[PDB]
RNA sequence: UCUCUCUUUGCCGGCUUAGAUCAA
């Protein structure tokens, strides 16, 4: 019925805004090593 | 338990804004690397496919 | 248009873009907020 | 079982010995009693039917007489069309076995000037006349006069509002009974107050919330100008809600307005379990073919918005009027259904004491000109010569008349011009649009024409969400922008729509009112017809590109609407108006040299403009030139 | 053309629009336009150049020199503000429109615009002598009164609280104030001043 | 003396009129 006025179990609070906020962050960018299969690219 | 839809949107762009950080332009000289990056290897795979 | 009831989301938000931004950009934290006005964020913050 | 419970079964010997005693009869009765669906069930057991007769009972409305022929199907257990069928605009539903027929006033006054005497009907009840419809009027007053020529012909007259005195002078008293049925309503109080208000909608949600917190449970049905407070109403309601004590019930407020999606209007219906309380934010929906049960409290405002047409600018406006005094009785016994109800009307007695008492009739209230053919058609040269009810105003005929003679279907003398006029006369559509049609004969292209007409007159083929879909409607769009303006944009979508094969899919993907093409197709279909009437092909399709000659005929058919960008970024129209586009229409800010339109739409400050389509001067130049 | 995308405005209305681009690019064009460059690049010339044809006059070779028409020596705006210029004729739309006659006096002084139309009532037989009014015109009479003011019906309202030289612009951008009116005035005579008041 | 884990563990961009402004 969409009108569910009644007070949530959980409140939104403000470190929670926060954690979730910062969760969008993913690991370092990794990315494929080159390879140096010869000498002039070593160089 | 439903507190409408607007709110929801303004939370999701509160919550993309408070861990944003990195300033406002800072975002093109990580992806110009990053671009440069590919078109140096993009240049090591033509030699090597050679 | 604006101004409100101030919500319990909207106080949450307003602390948290406290935390993060200070006591001296009001209008930066209520842009946050569509709803309401620099003057009412402060008034908000400084009052409950 | 349903037929019998309802109060009309006890008039039945008396109904019948009026109808057949008197050549007409006047029924005075509430909606759903059952006179709309048991009159023509009782005459056809009297045997009015017997032998080659066939029940016509006018239905003015679309939906309503489609429902109430398949209702009456139903209730005699037979098949749907078998010996009871429904007949509306541009769209029929009938059979030759079919006795009881519910048709529409329009193809009525078709088979009048196709057949002035109607043969083949010897009784026709005119039912849910008290709208006054243009139609309805017209009809009337040419069913006076087949009364008069026809001694065997009958006619029954049900009506929800007191005029059968008018129609018993009219009529003439010794031929017309005025009879009425005593129904049943609990008793309504009503509640005055003291001292006028300021601001009602204020005074209806004080009222509104006074209800709730000290009165039992029932649903409060409200009665509001138009559709711009309803949103507003919501947005307190929430509030109060929010704010709501423990004593009082959950109160759900639900809008009702003709601008809805039906399922939007079907949300209204839906019982809500538990404490919860309906509260209806109706404009005026909620006065005829409304059924809702469980109305128990009901505030009346006393405004209600309406429309009126200005001749002297060709304009249309929707300007808020005090209600009379018929529509404050309807509003005050609305509540009451089942069980006893109190209606809170927002302003004093004294106020009551000054609305005049019925509304004026939509024949006195919208555009003349259809009327105007439809009377020159059946060949009354002099308009005053026809028995009108009420007398419409003079100027509005003589601006009908003034426009037909500038349109060339009237000659100098008044009369139809050559075959142009009386084929327009034969068209259902208005003269303007219809002149086009006639004239793409000449040119050979009268299949895009046909297609833009049946789009016009289908309404609008486009929706336009509310949500974020927007942008999605947008896009979809997007593919189908047209340089030249709304109508070949309104073309290219109607020749692609075809092309899709019909997907309703496609039609919700691309925003497309499916609904409105599907009637555009029947528009067309019939108009076809209609020009095989004049043994005219419609298999013209222009081979080129060039729209041109399709702008000629639609510059012959709107030579009026024809406006330039003015510096201002409004328009001057070639009649010396200052108008505004709108910004539904693409053109929008393309500022266009020269433009031209369909419909205006007033508001109170700007004069809005339609069907947005751009144009070229020397076109118009060589136009009015010759 | 493309029309370009039009996906670019959305809503967002006037007061947020970003700027009008004419190469999608954020620059004005034209001395009047707001442009501080005009023609092609501060100059009169084009990219191409220009021309004159050859000339040749033999009293049968002038001939093929015809004469100079108006489209042959202007550009897009020159011809867009062509066509935007182009309004006369009109006539026929004029004679029968507007307010043809109404009231009594005018009958008699004012002459009836509807010209034709008299004649159009000549075939109705109109034999009004005194005309015939609908209450439609007192609801015409609403086209002058109001259209409410969200006020309920018995409503009086009150009479203190009802409201309704040129030269070259100070900038669209300037504004308004005291500054800009004009300091020589001469206006409202006499409809703003009563004509006699009581003394006692 | 290896291995694993935990814990203790002292620890490693500036300035100005807040630069100035901000209604779907």
């Amino acid at each position: 019925r969409v009108k569910n006025k009644n007070p949530a179990p959980i409140q939104i609070s403000a470190e929670q805004l926060l954690r979730e906020a910062v969760e969008r962050q993913d690991v370092a960018f990794v990315p494929p090593k080159i390879n140096i299969t010869d000498l002039e690219e070593l160089q | 338990i439903d507190m409408d839809e607007d709110e929801k949107e303004m939370l999701s762009e509160a919550r993309a804004r408070l861990a944003n950080t990195q300033g406002k332009k800072a975002k093109r000289k990580d992806r110009e690397k990053q671009l440069e990056l590919t078109r140096r290897l993009s240049h090591l795979q033509k030699r090597r496919e050679l | 248009l604006k101004g409100g009831a101030w919500k319990n989301t909207e106080d949450e938000i307003l602390k948290a873009a406290v935390s993060k931004y200070g006591k001296n950009q009001w209008a930066r934290i209520s842009s946050l907020l569509v709803r309401k006005t620099p003057k009412q964020c402060k008034a908000r913050w400084y009052e409950w | 079982i349903q037929k019998k419970l309802l109060p009309i079964t006890k008039y039945r010997n008396q109904l019948l010995y009026a109808v057949e005693q008197n050549q007409i009869t006047i029924v005075l009765g509430h909606t759903g009693c059952g006179k709309t669906t048991q009159i023509p069930q009782f005459l056809y057991e009297a045997g009015w039917a017997s032998q080659n007769g066939i029940i016509g009972c006018t239905q003015p409305r679309r939906l309503v007489a489609k429902s109430v022929s398949e209702r009456v199907s139903l209730e005699l257990n037979s098949p749907p069309g078998s010996l009871c069928g429904y007949s509306i605009q541009f769209d029929h539903n009938v059979s030759e076995k079919t006795k009881i027929k519910y048709m529409t006033d329009g193809i009525l006054l078709n088979e009048i000037f196709f057949d002035p005497l109607l043969e083949r009907y010897s009784i026709v009840i005119l039912d849910e006349v008290h709208e006054r419809t243009l139609s309805t009027d017209l009809l009337l007053g040419v069913l006076k006069r087949i009364l008069e020529k026809r001694n065997d012909f009958r006619l029954v007259l049900s009506s929800a509002s007191v005029d059968a005195n008018k129609l018993s002078q009219f009529f003439g008293q010794d031929k017309v009974c005025t009879m009425s049925i005593e129904g049943k309503l609990f008793p309504v109080e009503t509640l005055f107050l003291q001292k006028p208000t300021e601001n009602y909608v204020d005074s209806a949600i004080e009222t509104v919330i006074n209800i709730n917190s000290t009165y039992p449970p029932g649903d409060i049905l409200v009665f509001l100008s138009g559709r711009k407070e309803i949103e507003y109403c919501i947005k307190k309601i929430e509030d109060s809600l929010i704010h709501a004590s423990e004593d009082c019930q959950t109160l759900v407020p639900l809008p009702l307005h003709a601008g809805l999606t039906v399922d939007e209007q079907m949300r209204v219906f839906n019982i809500y379990d538990g404490d919860f309380r309906k509260v209806i934010f109706s404009t005026n929906i909620a006065e005829t073919s409304i059924t809702i049960d469980g109305i128990v409290y009901v505030v009346d405002s006393g405004f209600n918005k309406q429309r009126i047409y200005n001749p002297y600018t060709r304009t249309s406006k929707l300007i808020n009027v005090p209600i009379s005094k018929s529509s404050a009785i309807q509003r005050s016994g609305r509540a009451g259904r089942t069980m006893r109800g109190k209606v809170f009307r927002l302003y004093t007695e004294k106020a009551y004491s000054l609305m005049k008492e019925e509304f004026e009739a939509d024949i006195l209230n919208c555009d003349m000109s259809p009327l105007v053919l439809f009377l020159k058609g059946l060949g009354l040269k002099n308009i005053l010569q026809f028995p009108f009810f009420v007398r419409p105003p003079t100027v509005h005929l003589m601006a009908a008349l003034e426009d037909l003679y500038l349109l060339g279907v009237l000659d100098e003398s008044g009369n139809l011009t050559d075959p142009l006029g009386i084929q327009i006369s034969n068209s259902f559509l208005d003269a303007n649009i219809s002149k086009a049609l006639l004239t793409s004969n000449q040119f050979g292209c009268t299949h895009e024409i046909l297609s833009i007409a049946s789009i016009l007159t289908a309404g609008e083929v486009f929706y336009n969400p509310t949500s974020s879909s927007k942008n999605d409607a947008f896009v979809a769009h997007s593919s189908f922008f047209a340089n030249e303006g709304d109508i070949i944009t309104a073309l290219n979508v109607f020749e692609s729509f075809v092309g899709n094969k019909k997907d309703l899919q496609w039609c919700r993907k691309n925003y497309l009112n499916y609904q409105t093409l599907r009637q555009a197709l029947d528009i067309r279909t019939h108009l076809v017809r209609f020009l095989n009437k004049f043994s005219i092909p419609t298999a013209q399709r222009l081979p080129s590109s060039d729209c041109s000659k399709i702008l000629k005929c639609l510059l012959d058919g709107f030579v009026r609407n024809v406006a330039h960008l003015q510096n201002d970024g409004s328009y001057k129209t070639i009649g010396g108006k200052q108008v505004w586009l709108d910004s539904s229409s693409v053109l929008h800010e393309k500022k266009t040299p020269w433009i031209m339109y369909s419909s205006a739409v007033e508001s109170e400050t700007q004069i809005f403009v339609k069907n947005i389509s751009k144009i070229e001067s020397f076109w118009l130049d060589k136009y009015y030139k010759r | 053309f493309d029309l370009e995308p039009s996906r670019i405005n959305q809503g967002v209305p006037v007061w947020k629009q970003e700027a009008r681009d004419e190469r999608n690019r954020k620059r004005f064009h034209g001395a009047f336009t707001g442009g501080f460059s005009a023609g092609y690049f501060n100059t009169v010339g084009s990219k191409e150049g220009w021309q004159p044809k050859s000339w040749k006059s033999s009293r049968n070779e002038n001939k093929s020199v015809h004469g100079m028409t108006i489209d042959d020596i202007m550009d897009e705006e020159d011809r867009a503000d062509q066509e935007l210029s182009k309004v006369y004729t009109s006539k026929i739309n004029t004679i029968d429109t507007s307010i043809p006659i109404d009231d009594p006096l005018l009958r008699e002084f004012s002459n009836r615009d509807d010209s034709i139309g008299e004649k159009m009532l000549k075939n109705l037989g109109w034999n009004g002598h005194d005309f015939v009014i609908s209450p439609f015109q007192g609801y015409y009479d609403d086209t002058k009164l109001t259209n409410q003011a969200y006020h309920g019906i018995g409503y009086q309202a009150d009479d203190v609280f009802q409201l309704e030289r040129g030269g070259f612009g100070s900038g669209v951008l300037n504004d308004d104030g005291i500054e800009d009116q004009d300091i020589y005035d001469l206006g409202a005579p006499k409809m703003r001043y009563d004509k006699s008041i009581n003394i006692t």
